[PDB]
């Protein structure tokens, strides 16, 4: 388009980012397809321990400040979850970070109950790999699927 | 309206009357200017 | 700020489906009551069926700033112990009069407790340092 | 006098004001120099985030972001990673000579 008139009528009325739910029932139609689906159920699943070396990749891997993904002007990071043998974090800590970053830093962290497409007993005795579980911006529990 | 070899001559009433002639071809569906079009290709790094 | 101290006596060791991390049933040796769920990584420290660990659920380490790679003389709390694991509380639940349990969550490796007087010690706090040794 | 500074380009829009912490894109490198120099860059005892992203396969740039902890700026944290992968080439380069010159 050729006016102004129009390149704000294709910013903030006929945009990708307000197309996100369909006007038919109200469900979502913009999302991850095949085999990002398939690297979640194994980034966020129990075994992915990351080293500190390859935790701060990942984070710049997806998240550059330059291009105005980061809210804070520099990545924060976390803690990580194993501090005496050697320090590891957690596959589901990366998904906090990616979190802790492109939300906006005023408002806390988003707090949901939700469930996998994937059964507790395809994980083992006594696993809780099927509620998800956010607290506070935090993925505390559960792989995170198509669903 | 009139009489025709096969099809006859079209009238100007006759150019006016299916998804083509004139009413719904060249003033609900114009070409445009400034448009382009090509194969679409798959993309995870935009 | 240590905050919880037993001595817990493991019944069973199950990999389930992961190479690096075993589920640990243990219950303890001096309370008849209180039990224990948890998650390591026996990649990092190898748990087998009838042991005995020593686990500690500290506050902190010894009000800085955030963490920071270990460096030339600083001494802290986890050089006792060995194996630090940090996460944060999520779930309180009460099984029945002084059966209160907790429930950990050290960044996706889950840990159950159950017991009774620990509500002077064990707030859902964000800082959970949680330490094991032997 | 003719330097080159196209080759890298400080991202200024992403550089701290302190200088410990900046954003460097460099052009016509990929995981080749990005790899091996975040490497040595996470050596630094100082360093406290550094990784390398390439933005799009197509175009031919690098980024590399190092912060830092105080006391050294990322200018001054990248030139020392670049020291230590120009010695470390030495020290491979002189044990390839002495083993071929061992048989």
């Amino acid at each position: 388009p050729q006016n102004e008139n129009a390149r704000a009528e294709a910013l903030n009325l006929a945009n990708t980012d307000s197309q996100y739910l369909t006007p038919t029932s109200g469900s979502p139609v913009r999302g991850l397809i095949q085999d990002h689906i398939s690297a979640g159920v194994w980034l966020t699943s129990k075994d992915s321990f990351f080293t500190r070396e390859q935790y701060q990749q990942y984070i710049y891997g997806c998240i550059r400040p330059e291009d105005g993904h980061t809210t804070r002007s520099k990545i924060v990071t976390l803690p990580p979850t194993i501090f005496k043998p050697y320090p590891l974090w957690t596959g589901k800590q990366i998904i906090t970070t990616v979190l802790l970053n492109v939300t906006p830093p005023d408002m806390p962290g988003i707090n949901l109950i939700s469930k996998n497409k994937i059964k507790n007993e395809y994980w083992g005795k006594g696993s809780l790999e099927n509620e998800v579980l956010f607290k506070d911006g935090a993925l505390l529990c559960g792989i995170l699927d198509k669903s | 309206k009139a009489q025709s070899g096969k099809v006859p001559i079209p009238g100007v009433k006759q150019a006016l009357e299916k998804k083509e002639g004139l009413f719904r071809k060249h003033m609900m569906g114009k070409r445009v200017n400034y448009a382009a079009r090509s194969v679409i290709s798959p993309d995870p790094n935009i | 700020n240590t905050l919880f101290d037993d001595i817990f006596q493991v019944s069973e060791v199950d990999p389930g489906r992961y190479n690096k991390v075993c589920r640990i049933e243990a219950a303890s040796t001096t309370q008849d009551q209180c039990k224990l769920t948890l998650d390591i990584n026996v990649e990092l420290f190898p748990v087998a069926a009838q042991d005995s660990l020593t686990v500690t659920i500290a506050s902190s380490l010894n009000a800085t700033r955030s963490w920071r790679p270990p460096q030339a003389g600083d001494r802290s709390l986890a050089d006792d112990y060995d194996y630090v694991m940090y996460g944060t509380a999520y779930k309180f639940e009460e099984v029945s009069k002084d059966l209160i349990a907790v429930y950990y969550s050290f960044g996706g490796l889950l840990m159950r407790l159950e017991g009774n007087y620990r509500n002077l010690n064990n707030l859902k706090q964000e800082n959970a340092y949680l330490l094991i040794r032997r | 006098e003719e330097p080159d500074r196209e080759k890298i380009k400080l991202l200024t829009q992403a550089t701290s004001e302190d200088g410990t912490s900046a954003s460097f894109q460099i052009v016509e490198e990929d995981h080749t120099l990005g790899n091996a120099l975040r490497y040595v860059i996470m050596k630094n005892p100082d360093v406290e985030f550094c990784g390398y992203s390439i933005p799009h396969p197509s175009e031919n740039l690098l980024n590399i972001r190092i912060q830092t902890y105080g006391e050294t700026t990322a200018v001054d944290a990248l030139q020392k990673g670049l020291k230590d992968l120009m010695d470390l080439c030495d020290v491979v380069e002189s044990k390839f000579t002495e083993k071929i010159k061992s048989m």
